[PDB]
């Protein structure tokens, strides 16, 4: 019905040297500006290619700085077409000229005056998209008395559900709301569920703003929901999708209801309890279908359920169906299945209920992980493993987790070495086990591990107060290792300082020999690190007075003397001149055991939470 | 050769109907089309069979696609390589001998146990060969067997052959030879390489002399592992780098370089070839840095190097350091760096002037750097120390905060060796903590508090303000205000006793660090015990650095000495820190 | 430029 | 909800661009690219659902097409590819073997069919025969 | 050696995938494009480390290369190795581009895998390579280039025959200078090399003299012969080679041996960083007028002999930015402005030696020259000239066949010499 919009569609679709293109567009460029800018603009024909030429065009990579009055004259022209696209242009095309937008919303408030479905519902498309504060301030009340306060069809009323509920979730300032609450129930009760779906999200959303609003619902909402489960598909065939019952209405209620408490109830989540039997005693058949779809639904709608079961964990034989379904859920090729599986069970993990009957798969997990190839089912499992975890578990559970680590990502690395170490922590009670298993950890890379866990893990020695001396002589053993380990050489280091005392009968046990080690690792590090061995190094004369001269000789050194910072020249500065200058009784009666850390709650917990998304 | 890049959607079974034409056409498009899956990556794995059944052929190009694809395909599938075996010693008896070589390579670029026995003695064969095509991948293909397994004593019988035939007249065969015990020595048993002698020293000499760039690197780099007895052998070695000048240079110049100074330790009264070549090294050093920009960086990297180790002639030669608009910014930033490493005090008057024309222009980081190196040369002779006050204080007047962010630093440092002098722009500073936001200035600021927490008076309540920070900051700042209150204590004790028991009762229960937590410990059984002992180490001075000016560490800089043409060396960053 | 030389 | 809805040819460049959100040039392009890039780095074994470094799209790969549909943590990603599936059915039919070409003269049509069938980032509707019926009956609609 | 060696385009797939590792993975190599061959920022550097792996990824044109390693190298030579790969297919192909690459495939793949194996470098010589490298040997052919492999003579030398034995040679002097805009030259240096056009048969050896220690003293000798103490000849600041000389034949008596290969190439490069002609006299300065007018005076002196004719006499004269009122100054030439670069094109048609055009210039402002302000652009002059600046030419010239028959008059022998001042920037 219009040249120029048709042939150009044929001409630049098969125009292909870019400047072939430009070429054309400013031959459009020409057409439809001077069209515009002068050559004066003609209604149905015109208009509709320009516009849909500008819109599309601005999709393109460009942008439309006029016609949008005339926009406004397209919404004010004849052809459904031309309001149309003047409806979806201002909703593509975000708009300014606030006397644009006043235009706008006149005849927005025309199209609602104009009671005809077609205006209503794409103004209210337009309302939602191009989201301009004052719809939500003309229409605080003005959509309620769209979707209610007169009641008649569905797609219309959800379509000014779904603005609304915009409009809500971005302005619910501009919403006072009284009470409405029969109304959206009532729908609930509503078999047309062309409304009730998108009312239950926006209910949903209500609800997360106010559950106790709505205790009225639950009793109408279970004996419906009830009903869905009970009558499947074989009526409301267009309500109805590859014979599925309500899946996203269904959802819906499930997740709004999961907000409510636990059951509590006797009778009603009696018959809760009946849909509990219903849903479980129906997945587990085998389909008559041949079609992975409806497996999809019935499995979402599985989540769901299971979901909403989940968390309260005090159905101890729905909690046994439950575990049984996920053992048998972690065999299923396709790895989206397993891994959505392994999400649902580590999400269920922590049943303090079903702990042991998860903790059975234990080695199903094992082989799965390490015969895996993902990460992302692997990290599921981590959590899985996690919330189950315990002694008993863990003594193997260190090996098996660190040769997977061992090849890994990094920060990934980092997260899962510190979320094991405070694992073990919360079982540490083999604290020179506990200890060696840290070595070993140090001993993978020890050079990635943050500040507060190797703090950490010092604050539990000084606080551990058995191993010190078997922590001493391992440590000592750890220093003999030719390689390096910054945060190793750290920790270690003043380990030995305070507790090398407890590892010293011993020919190793020679702080001359260490002494002299430890200088040539002295000045091949990090600043703190310096610091750290300056107190060690202080620490060593009055724990050890036989390297005592040789210490002095060495801390007069022009490094230390010359070194740049202030700070590191005037920490060894109180160090040389009471070692150097001596009273010889401040050594001692400045230095102390450092004693048991006082207690602190372990803020690292709190730190990885932070990171954990 | 064509393109052909396309592999997907059933076009595999097309790729079969094609083989499904033994005919050399189908054939070789369809071989096109396999290399085009190779090269994006999608494994045509599945046509080993029909890759082998059309395999059976004596087409060289075919030949060579087969190399390819068989060789980095069983590296995804050693299974099928039984067949690939079994041509390869076709090959071993096909006299061509460059096919010979290429079928050598193709083999030795795969390592398992078995076509190593397949080829031991053939591979002798090619140590026992006469080809330079043949022993050099023979050598080279004893190199890749080195990638694993190289502990066996049939490979150490090769290995005794080929380090026979490190004695070789074949430049080809000597030069990879040499290559490969080179690299070989990175296989670190420590005991590594056991045929250096001054003998030999000399003939590889004569032979780098007239061996190709490639070997010559090679000897160069064995050299950097030779340790000679003494100098005078070491004369004649530098007579013999004499002609090292220009060549296919930078690589060959930083090796030479690198090996020179490996015995360039002793005196040029000992030897003025060593002074001779000191002065004529200028022009060379020139034209590294007169080369290509990106080979002219790494001189810039070395040249750096350079000055940290021996700082000597180059110090006429800052004119190739003279900044231009169409130099890039970072060569800019290092030319400018070295210009002040290459203090002249001549210049330093219009060296300066540029200075604040580069502070004129217009990006921050170079800016910045201007800005410390300024305070370095106030650092340097006094004289420019005072323009440094006017122009950083009319830069403070510029308001960005990050120069005089930085510039706060350079100024506590300046003062450190120069104290006592400009307080008077402390008043300023005053109003200026409105801005901290860089843990370095911050603890300038804290360093001048502590520093004259007994001028300063209003130090009172700034200092109870400053107590909203205690935590979210990084420790070190911590400890500066620990310190500077205590000497803050110590200068004036009537009023710090309030601050000193909260701040350590906070530091200490808050603490995490041991350190942080016993200095306190220490503070107060300082404190508590003798402050009027305290004063005498903390109040009396603490004397200064003497001009350290980015110093570098000399061991890590004399190890470096054996990377230096090296990534480790020119990357100014250990060779164990990257692995 | 263009001339000739021996 | 739904973030966006982006559907690319196999020619590369997203031949529909559909949002929900004030998405950006930058940031659209961004996604564009990104996105595309993962779905030819993706192989067969995958999922329709790829978490893209803070959440996720259900996506849909097509000999050609590539319907990607931007959600973000929590919506049950199978009725969504049920969804997406139903929709590529409606188009299909109403479009009677569509060649691309089609679209690029009736790219307008589908955009308003989803606008119609889904709403401000959530599904307005879905039902197969009233949405093809309301589809014939109102692509008559000057 | 080294791994994988990885042509790209700008869209970033590979142009080639060229691995000579194990180590090497494709996990690495599309983290690799996505990070570097994609960035939101934009300064980086040909060389790359990412998780202590080194990468020197060059774009060395619109097209891309990437050099994968691991490895602790010289990451000189591993350069050296990429121009000389560039440059070579080049050479043997003009134009790098995609089907440059395509229609190359099969001989880009043995060669890169032969000169260089496993990240092993093999050389490039390619005194044969074309040949048999070429986009089935015989007993006489197989031993022949094993015997050429062997032979330790390349840069295509068999032994040749040309119906005739001639060079011509090109002396180009690129003008390194700067002066101070009020007069003074701040750089006066002179980058030059020696580039050999040669229709020779036979693989003779050639020697050749140019004026050392001493400013300069078959048919024709010279034009401009030596004079004694002539034009200036100086100890060569710095004299770069190529590989077919010998420096230890030069350190023992200051003279190379080189046999050339035949047809173009340059001999050997040089530099001199003193003793320079200056053409032209010139005093390019501006001048400012409180804060609403920038002036600019320019005086150019040319100078050389009026028998010298420089051509297409383009100076380049900014003019600020800011512009209310112009002032102009003609003295010979032609008037052109230059907007969107805001400059005075004193576009002179030529101009003779020892010549002065004068340009005076007055552009009215408004006031931006503050702690940032206006950039004083480099007055330069941009024009054509061939020169011998420093004039130290052929001492002599030793050719020869000392094999067969063709003697050093049986080659017939040339030069130019090609000044080049572009470099003649000064304002600031």
């Amino acid at each position: 019905g219009m040249r120029g919009l048709a042939v150009f569609i044929s001409d630049i679709r098969n125009c292909k040297s870019k400047e072939a293109e430009i070429k054309r567009i400013n031959k459009e460029l020409a057409n439809i500006r001077s069209k515009f800018k002068g050559d004066k603009a003609l209604d149905g024909y015109s208009k509709k290619k320009y516009v849909c030429k500008l819109l599309f065009i601005f999709l393109l990579g460009h942008d439309i700085d006029f016609g949008h009055m005339e926009a406004v004259n397209l919404l004010s022209s004849n052809r459904y077409t031309e309001k149309q696209i003047g409806y979806l242009f201002i909703s593509v095309l975000v708009n300014s000229n606030s006397e644009l937008i006043r235009l706008i919303n006149n005849a927005i408030k025309n199209d609602l005056a104009s009671r005809n479905p077609t205006f209503m519902g794409l103004a209210l498309h337009c309302i939602a998209n191009v989201g301009s504060r004052e719809m939500a301030e003309a229409f605080a009340g003005e959509i309620p008395k769209i979707l209610v306060a007169g009641d008649t069809m569905d797609s219309v009323k959800q379509s000014a559900a779904l603005c609304l509920l915009r409009l809500y979730r971005t302005s619910p300032d501009l919403v006072p709301m009284g009470d409405w609450t029969s109304r959206v129930v009532h729908l609930l009760n509503d078999q047309h569920l062309g409304v009730v779906t998108a009312a239950t999200s926006l209910i949903t959303t209500l609800a997360q703003k106010n559950p106790e609003e709505f205790k009225t619902s639950v009793s109408l909402a279970v004996s419906r929901l009830s009903r869905i489960v009970t009558s499947a598909s074989t009526d409301l065939q267009d309500y109805t999708y590859y014979f599925v019952p309500a899946p996203w209405l269904s959802v819906k209620l499930l997740r709004l209801l999961q907000c409510y408490p636990p059951p509590e109830d006797p009778a009603v989540r009696g018959r809760l309890t009946e849909c509990l039997e219903t849903i479980l005693n129906k997945a587990q058949e085998p389909p008559k279908s041949k079609k992975v779809q409806h497996s999809n639904a019935k499995n979402a709608v599985l989540f769901e359920a299971i979901s909403l079961i989940i968390h309260h964990d005090s159905e101890p034989n729905l909690l046994v169906r439950a575990c049984n379904q996920l053992g048998q859920f972690l065999q299923h090729r396709e790895t989206n299945l397993r891994y959505l599986a392994l999400e649902s069970m580590c999400t269920l993990a922590s049943s303090e209920f079903s702990h042991e009957a998860v903790k059975t798969h234990i080695e199903t997990v094992i082989n799965a992980l390490k015969t895996e190839r993902d990460v992302s089912v692997r990290q599921r499992a981590v959590d899985l493993l996690y919330a189950m975890c315990d002694r008993s578990n863990a003594q193997q559970i260190v090996a098996e987790m660190l040769s997977y680590l061992e090849t890994a990502d990094y920060s990934i690395r980092e997260e899962i070495v510190l979320k094991v170490a405070i694992l073990a922590e919360k079982y540490a009670v083999d604290y020179t086990w506990y200890v060696d298993t840290i070595l070993n950890l140090i001993r993978i890379a020890g050079d990635y591990v943050s500040e507060e866990v190797w703090y950490r893990v010092i604050q539990i020695v000084i606080n551990r107060d058995d191993v010190q001396g078997y922590a001493a002589k391992t440590v000592f053993e750890a220093l003999q290792a030719p390689a390096c380990h910054e945060n190793l050489v750290k920790v270690g280091g003043y380990i030995l300082g305070e507790f090398g005392n407890l590892i010293a009968g011993d020919p190793r046990s020679s702080p001359l020999i260490q002494f002299n080690l430890l200088h040539s690792k002295f000045h091949l590090c990090s600043v703190p690190t310096r610091a750290l061995l300056l107190s060690t190094y202080i620490k060593f004369v009055n724990l050890f007075p036989e390297v005592k001269a040789t210490i002095q000789d060495v801390l007069r050194s022009d490094s230390q003397l010359k070194n740049a910072d202030v700070e590191l020249q005037q920490r060894a500065v109180e160090y040389l001149r009471l070692s150097t200058v001596a009273s010889t009784d401040i050594l001692a009666t400045v230095l102390e055991e450092m004693p048991p850390f006082p207690e602190r709650e372990s803020s690292i917990l709190a730190k990885l939470k932070k990171k954990k998304g | 050769s064509k393109y052909f890049t396309t592999n997907k959607k059933g076009e595999i079974f097309e790729l079969k109907a094609e083989l499904n034409n033994e005919k050399k056409e189908k054939r070789k498009e369809a071989v096109k089309k396999v290399i085009a899956a190779m090269t994006v990556g999608k494994d045509v794995s599945s046509l080993f069979p029909d890759v082998v059944n059309c395999m059976q052929t004596d087409n060289l190009e075919l030949k060579k696609l087969v190399y390819l694809y068989l060789m980095n395909y069983a590296k995804s599938q050693p299974d099928m390589a039984i067949m690939a075996v079994n041509s390869f010693v076709k090959d071993c008896e096909d006299p061509n001998p460059l096919i010979r070589a290429l079928a050598v390579r193709t083999m030795g670029c795969i390592r398992v146990d078995k076509i190593t026995e397949y080829l031991c003695e053939p591979l002798r064969k090619c140590l026992k060969d006469e080809d330079p095509y043949v022993r050099k991948t023979a050598a080279v293909c004893v190199a890749k067997l080195h990638d694993i397994n190289a502990q066996m004593v049939e490979d150490q019988g090769f290995l005794d052959s080929l380090r026979d035939l490190i004695a070789d007249s074949n430049p080809m065969v000597v030069a990879n030879a040499v290559a490969a015990l080179s690299e070989i020595s990175e296989s670190h048993p420590n005991s590594n390489l056991l045929d250096l002698n001054p003998q030999n020293i000399n003939k590889l000499l004569t032979a780098l002399n007239e061996c190709t760039e490639w070997g010559q690197i090679f000897i160069l780099d064995c050299l950097s592992n030779y340790n000679p007895k003494d100098d005078r052998e070491a004369q004649s070695i530098c007579e013999r780098v004499t002609p090292r000048l220009s060549h296919a240079n930078s690589a060959v110049v930083l090796s030479a370089v690198k090996v020179l100074m490996k015995f360039l330790e002793l005196l040029p009264k000992d030897s003025d070839y060593y002074n001779m070549l000191l002065k004529k090294l200028a022009p060379p050093l020139v034209t590294l840095l007169s080369g290509e920009p990106e080979v002219q960086y790494v001189a810039l990297r070395n040249i750096n190097l350079i000055v940290q180790k021996r700082p000597e002639i180059l110090k006429q030669e800052i004119k190739v350091f003279f900044v231009k608009y169409n130099d890039p910014i970072y060569v800019k930033l290092e030319k400018l760096d070295i210009m002040i490493r290459l203090a002249s005090q001549a210049n330093i008057a219009q060296v300066l002037a540029e200075l604040k024309e580069y502070a004129t222009e217009v990006d921050v980081d170079f800016v910045r750097k201007a800005v410390r190196a300024i305070g370095r040369c106030a650092i340097k002779v006094e004289q420019s120390a005072e323009r440094c006050v006017s122009t950083l204080l009319d830069l403070i007047q510029t308001k960005v905060n990050y120069v005089v962010q930085e510039a706060i630093v350079v100024i506590r440092d300046i003062f450190r060796k120069y104290p006592n002098k400009y307080e008077s722009i402390i008043a300023t500073l005053c109003e200026n903590l409105d801005s901290l936001d860089e843990p370095d200035a911050r603890a300038a600021m804290i360093w001048i508090v502590g520093e004259y927490a007994e001028r300063i008076d209003n130090a009172d309540e700034l200092l109870e303000s400053f107590l909203e920070g205690f935590h979210d900051e990084s420790t070190q700042v911590q400890l500066t205000l620990l310190t500077a209150i205590v000497k803050l204590f110590l200068k004036k004790p009537s009023e710090t006793q309030e601050l000193v028991q909260q701040v350590l009762s906070l530091a200490t229960q808050d603490s995490d660090n041991p350190d942080l937590r016993d200095r306190g410990y220490i503070y107060w059984r300082l404190l508590s015990t003798d402050p009027v002992t305290a004063k005498e180490v903390v109040l009396s001075e603490k004397p200064l650095i003497s001009e350290e000016t980015d110093l570098i560490e000399p061991t890590l800089l004399d190890e470096l000495i054996c990377h230096i043409g090296s990534l480790a060396s020119v990357y100014h960053k250990p060779p164990n820190a990257f692995v | 430029d263009y001339q000739r030389l021996n | 909800m739904i973030r966006f809805i982006l559907i690319q040819n196999r020619a590369g460049k997203t031949r529909l661009a559909k949002w929900y959100m004030q998405f950006d040039d930058d940031e659209k392009q961004k996604l564009i690219e990104e996105v595309h890039a993962v779905v030819t780095v993706r192989d067969a074994k995958h999922t329709n659902f790829v978490e893209f470094r803070n959440f996720k799209i259900i996506y849909r790969r097509y000999a050609g097409l590539y319907f990607c549909i931007c959600v973000d943590v929590n919506d049950n990603n199978l009725a969504y590819l049920e969804a997406i599936h139903n929709f590529v059915e409606v188009l299909n039919e109403y479009f009677h073997n569509v060649c691309e070409l089609d679209l690029v003269f009736n790219f307008y049509k589908v955009y308003t069919v989803v606008d119609e069938m889904f709403l401000a980032g959530e599904i307005r509707e879905t039902s197969q025969t009233k949405v093809l019926k309301q589809l014939l009956m109102l692509q008559s609609l000057e | 050696m080294i791994g994988g060696l990885f042509i790209y385009n700008h869209k970033g797939e590979v142009l080639i995938s060229r691995v000579y590792r194990d180590d090497i993975g494709r996990n690495a190599v599309d983290a690799f494009r996505v990070n570097v061959i994609h960035a939101r920022q934009q300064v980086r550097s040909p060389v790359t480390n990412i998780a202590r792996t080194s990468f020197f990824h060059v774009k060395r044109s619109n097209i891309w290369l990437a050099a994968v390693t691991k490895q602790n190298v010289n990451a000189a030579m591993v350069f050296e190795f990429l121009y000389k790969m560039c440059d070579v297919m080049a050479a043997y192909f003009g134009k790098i581009s995609e089907e440059n690459i395509k229609n190359n495939f099969v001989l880009i793949y043995e060669l890169l895998d032969e000169i260089l194996d496993f990240g092993y470098p093999q050389n490039s010589e390619t005194g044969a390579l074309k040949t048999f490298i070429t986009q089935h040997q015989t007993k006489e052919e197989q031993s022949q280039i094993t015997s050429q492999v062997t032979g330790q003579i390349g840069w295509r030398r068999e032994g040749i025959k040309y119906r005739r034995n001639e060079l011509f040679l090109d002396v180009l002097e690129s003008v390194n200078l700067l002066m101070s805009p009020q007069g003074q030259v701040l750089s006066a240096h002179v980058s030059g090399r020696v580039v050999m056009k040669s229709y020779l048969s036979g693989m003779p050896e050639c020697k050749f003299g140019m004026n050392d220690k001493i400013v300069i003293e078959s048919m024709e000798q010279k034009l401009i012969s030596e004079e004694d103490l002539g034009k200036q000849s100086i100890a060569i600041d710095d004299c770069t080679f190529h590989q077919c000389v010998r420096l230890s034949k030069f350190d023992s008596e200051r003279s190379i041996s080189f046999i050339p290969p035949d047809g173009e190439f340059e001999l050997m490069r040089y530099r001199t960083t003193k003793d320079i002609i200056l053409p032209f006299r010139v005093i390019p300065l501006v001048r400012e007028v409180g804060r609403t007018k920038l002036e600019v005076k320019v005086v150019i002196k040319s100078n050389f002999k009026p028998s010298l004719l420089a051509q297409k006499i383009e100076v380049r004269i900014p003019t600020p930015l800011n512009t209310s009122g112009v002032q102009v100054i003609c003295m010979k030439g032609k008037a052109k402005y230059k907007a969107s670069e805001n400059a005075i094109v004193w576009k002179i048609k030529r101009m003779a030696g020892m010549k002065e055009s004068q340009i005076s210039a007055e552009i009215e402002l408004l006031p931006t020259n503050d702690k940032k302000k206006w950039a004083r652009p480099p007055i330069s002059m941009n024009f054509e000239v061939p020169f011998a600046p420093s004039g130290l030419k052929v001492r002599y010239l030793k050719v020869f066949e000392p094999k067969l028959n063709y003697s050093d008059h049986d080659v017939i022998k040339w030069v130019r010499y090609i000044g080049r001042s572009g470099i003649y920037e000064t304002r600031c």
